[PDB]
């Protein structure tokens, strides 16, 4: 088993190709539903599993994170997928996305990928709000900072003032300075987040 | 009439000197230091006293009668700090029971809340109806937020049973201690009023049966990748099996392959040496039971659970109803399988931990929770 | 590959097929290559599903009134009597989300001049909201004939 | 209203919100690009019937 | 708000006006669009010839 | 909601002109968004001409466009010349006229 | 990404020449446009773009 070794590890390497998009589909079976037949001895499936391996690439660490993993399995007499054993963490979430899509029942495997895509963008969007505050502490541009599960809320400190931010989607909403121009840097500082790290240097200059 | 920090309620001496009892030296002299650098009674000139003292190798009799009769109950905030010690040290002596938080159409809504106006705001809606006192702080290992509430009524000030709120960081799922007096319900409904502050939250509980610890109930229900596997999907909720793509693949279970065993399909148990084959036994009681590889307990011990089995044959309807009890459910079971008394074979996932502590039917090959 | 504690140290690009390669000069310099593999196979369903929709729209009008595309595929001019509609359907690849979002907005001439751009944006985004892509685009160009109603 | 104003009984002169510039810059970036372009769609061209005998 | 929305507007008008000026070009090219449009339809009985 | 009554008026008129704000700031952060991609779209262009050339004459290379594009049709019409009186032939053409049709078409 | 509407001012209309004199830099925005528009056209025009796109296919 040597040609058949290399076939192996080019068939390796194209799963970890694939594998680098982000969003993949592996196959699965329950060991539970496995029954026989009783025809020929053979084992045929009852109800059939997919998973979907979303995983989000980092930037910072330049390495790729924990996967997260979700479960689909068809029910018994309906011919749609419902959403068994997912592991994402339940700030994003996740039953109420898969009721929302193409109105709660899911028959194709792109439908399934469409659901996968959303909860995808949710991750790296959590993932982007994360780096962007690590780097921002990493940059010695802001001080000591504490941070949720989800990069929703954080609070850093500057030279002289406490902040604390509450971030929507991928830009600011509301933002608190506390220790009349402290009105005028409140709004300035709202809007984008790479606004924020541009605006940073614009008042600690 | 909402009481501050410099009250002083009237409690029994000894029952404090019980519960100032069962903590270390140590935190004894963090609580000394910092009610003496915010209330004091009786500088820097004290605090080497006690530094003398634990330099000596004192017991914790001394210090505790020092603590007691230098503030001679000491006040709301210190009995406070001494109960939320006391509930940091010894975990196993409470019980949480979660409830989820619900808004609008249905869908859940994070709490997000922030310590500091969120105090003041129940405080300000808890004082119009009674005498209250509340206190919030941060569990030093877990990401949580506890709360600990406690009332008082007039026969000067009975005390009553302090109420606990523990609110996770980023989970639509807020734990409470377990009560059902009208006190209790005066609180969540409460909180539920004062958490919103936009738009209005309810909260429908998730369960009826309490579980005993907060790392249980937060390994369980809380911000976690354990939240829903917990079972036999263990595996995926920590992703031992898999490596990064940007791994080895000389190293990989593709290419190496794992030891298995031939299952048997045939109703071969009812029927009844070779160490390696005892072995994989083992392991595979460990991977339907467990994850992948003390020894029987699970990663969360379940008190009560009480299952119900709705299968349907030639359109009849059969019914039956499990019921367990006990410390640890499935470790027992696990141990029950062990010793060959349960064929593996035929152990439905239900049955074998997944859906931790949740009590519900089954209709058709699916399990769904009990309100 | 550093190939042992995982990480990604370099990566370029070797050779693309000139057709996307000025839109994807602004995609490719963000040296995040998740984003690039995922917004290029976006972008590929994008554009197979607009020129699909397009198509559908091209075989069911071509009976009755004239048509005739435009600059690359972005946008569909139907004409009739005169009376002119115009429909357009632009993919913006992201730069400085991240997946390659679209618009679409449509306008009218009257023979005369166009029309106000603010009641027909309402009508054609209540119009999609309620009944959808393609379906909705149909009862939009339905209602731009009013022979009858 | 709009099958009003149709046939029985509109105008633009000003523009506080349109869409009739960025298809006009995406029109123009595709006239004068150097990579695609229309005037290296002729230098191809031309390269590919000097291969062509 | 209104104010730093109408500075930041005014700002990329700026660059759209620096932009504006490099693409201006005074020529007589209306002749050579003529020659342009006179090679192409060579061109066109060219390919209709072939 | 909307609603002594000289301050009245004077709340509603504040009233009015809150709602024309909040209005303006939506029309204007839509509109920022639309310029910036625009500006967007100019700068990559830009980048891209300015890797291309090399040499910093952008205004040269507007300028010198249609002489270049004179040129170069000059050449395809010298090349359609010598395709129709060198090639000649009814398979050698057609491959040729198949071989432009899938260059300039898409 | 539609072009989404305006939110609801509960019978107030979209007074165009009040928000248009909020945002003076708007006019400003237009004439520029106008000015792009009318060079990219006569860059266009000149170059025959649509005649060479039309008399080859």
């Amino acid at each position: 088993s040597t040609s058949d070794r290399s076939e192996l590890e080019d068939y390796i390497v194209l799963e970890n190709v694939y594998r680098m998009f982000g969003i993949t589909f592996f196959p699965l079976v329950d060991p539970i539903d496995l029954k026989i037949k009783d025809a020929s001895g053979e084992i045929f499936v009852d109800r059939e599993m997919l998973g979907i391996r979303l995983e989000v690439f980092s930037e910072r660490t330049s390495q790729f994170e924990k996967p997260h993993y979700v479960l689909l399995k068809k029910r018994i007499k309906s011919n749609s997928w419902f959403l068994f054993k997912h592991t994402i963490p339940s700030f994003i979430d996740v039953q109420g996305i898969f009721d929302d899509t193409n109105g709660g029942l899911v028959i194709s495997h792109d439908d399934a990928y469409l659901f996968a895509k959303r909860v995808f963008l949710q991750l790296v969007e959590v993932q982007k709000r994360r780096q962007i505050f690590k780097d921002l502490e990493a940059k010695k541009i802001i001080h000591d900072l504490d941070l949720d599960l989800e990069s929703s809320m954080v609070s850093f400190f500057v030279k002289d003032i406490k902040v604390e931010l509450f971030v929507k989607q991928n830009e600011i909403v509301s933002c608190s300075i506390l220790d009349n121009n402290k009105s005028k840097w409140e709004i300035a500082l709202l809007g984008s987040l790479d606004d924020l790290e541009l605006k940073l240097n614009h008042s600690f200059a | 009439l909402r009481l501050e920090d410099n009250y002083v309620p009237t409690s029994d001496t000894l029952v404090v000197f019980k519960q100032l009892m069962k903590l270390p030296v140590t935190v004894l002299y963090d609580l000394t230091l910092s009610w003496f650098a915010k209330f004091g009674g009786s500088i820097y000139l004290l605090t080497e006293t006690l530094d003398l003292l634990i330099e000596k190798g004192v017991r914790r009799n001394v210090i505790v009668n020092r603590i007691l009769y230098v503030y001679w109950g000491l006040n709301v905030f210190q009995l406070a700090e001494i109960d939320c010690h006391l509930m940091i040290s010894k975990p196993e002596k409470f019980k949480w029971l979660p409830s989820k938080a619900l808004r609008g159409d249905g869908k859940p809504y994070v709490v997000k809340l922030q310590p500091a106006k969120f105090i003041e705001n129940l405080q300000t809606d808890l004082a119009k109806i009674y005498h209250c006192h509340v206190y919030m702080f941060k569990h030093p290992s877990l990401p949580v937020l506890i709360t600990r509430i406690q009332l008082f009524d007039s026969n000067p000030l009975i005390s009553r049973r302090p109420y606990y709120v523990a609110f996770p960081l980023n989970s639509p799922i807020i734990f409470h201690s377990v009560d059902k007096d009208i006190y209790a319900r005066l609180v969540l409904q409460s909180i539920s009023r004062t958490i919103s502050e936009r738009e209005t939250i309810i909260f429908k509980p998730v369960q009826k049966i309490p579980v005993k610890s907060i790392h249980n109930i937060m390994t369980l229900l809380g911000p976690s990748r354990f939240a829903e596997s917990m079972g036999p999907w263990e595996c995926y909720a920590s992703a031992n099996f898999e490596r990064s793509p940007l791994h080895d693949y000389k190293k990989h279970q593709g290419l190496t392959g794992k030891k298995v065993m031939v299952r048997e399909f045939d109703d071969s148990f009812l029927n009844d040496e070779e160490p390696e084959i005892r072995r994989l036994r083992l392991e595979k009681n460990m991977i339907k039971f467990k994850g992948s590889a003390s020894r029987y307990s699970s990663l969360v011990p379940i008190e009560k659970v009480g299952f119900t089995l709705k299968n349907e044959i030639n359109s009849r309807i059969i019914t039956i109803k499990l019921k367990f009890n006990g410390n640890d459910i499935f470790g027992g079971l696990h141990e029950l399988c062990d010793k060959n008394l349960i064929n593996i074979d035929k152990v439905p996932g239900w049955l074998a931990g997944e859906n931790g502590s949740f009590s519900g039917t089954i209709m058709n090959g699916d399990f769904q929770r009990e309100q | 590959y550093k190939f042992e504690d995982s990480t990604l140290l370099k990566w370029e690009i070797l050779r693309i097929s000139t057709n996307v390669r000025l839109k994807a000069k602004q995609l490719l310099a963000t040296r995040n290559f998740q984003k690039c593999l995922l917004s290029l196979y976006e972008f590929d369903k994008i554009k197979s599903k607009k020129t699909g929709i397009f198509q559908n729209l091209i075989n069911l009008l071509k009976r009755k009134t004239r048509c005739y595309l435009m600059n690359n595929s972005d946008s569909l001019i139907v004409e009739r009597v005169t009376i002119k509609l115009q429909i357009n359907f632009i993919i913006t690849m992201p730069g400085e989300c991240f997946l390659p979002m679209s618009k679409i907005s449509i306008a009218l001439w009257k023979g005369g001049e166009r029309f106000n751009q603010i009641d027909l944006d309402e009508i054609c985004y209540g119009l999609i909201k309620e009944y959808g892509v393609k379906t909705g685009l149909k009862e939009i160009c339905n209602v731009c004939l009013f022979p009858d109603m | 209203d709009l099958t009003s104003t149709l046939l029985g009984k509109d105008s633009e002169d000003d523009s506080i919100r349109d869409d009739s510039n960025i298809l006009d810059i995406a029109h123009f970036v595709d006239l004068m690009d150097p990579y695609n372009g229309l005037l290296k769609k002729i230098n191809k061209i031309n390269e590919n019937l000097s291969n062509e005998l | 708000r209104l104010q730093i929305l109408d500075d930041a507007i005014q700002e990329k008008t700026s660059e759209l006006a620096e932009f504006e000026n490099m693409v201006r070009s005074p020529s007589a090219g209306d002749n050579a669009i003529p020659g342009l449009l006179q090679i192409i339809q060579s061109y066109i009985n060219l390919l209709e010839e072939n | 909601p909307q609603m002594d009554l000289k301050v009245l008026s004077e709340y509603s008129n504040l009233r009015k002109d809150l709602i024309l704000k909040c209005q303006a700031l939506q029309i204007g952060e839509s509109k920022l968004s639309d310029i910036l991609s625009q500006t967007n779209s100019i700068n990559s262009l830009t980048t891209s001409i300015k890797e291309a050339s090399e040499d910093d004459d952008i205004s040269e290379y507007f300028a010198t466009y249609n002489g270049k594009l004179v040129v170069a049709l000059e050449e395809m019409k010298l090349l359609l010349e010598e395709a129709v009186k060198t090639f000649g032939n009814s398979p050698e053409k057609r491959e040729k006229i198949k071989k432009i049709l899938s260059e300039l078409k898409k | 990404m539609l072009n989404d509407p305006i939110k609801s001012t509960a019978d107030v209309r979209l007074d165009k020449e009040e928000v248009l004199s909020l945002l003076p830099s708007l006019k400003e925005y237009t004439k520029k446009s106008k000015e792009l528009k009318e060079t990219m056209g006569q860059m266009i025009s000149d170059s025959h773009e649509e005649e060479i796109k039309e008399v080859f296919v």
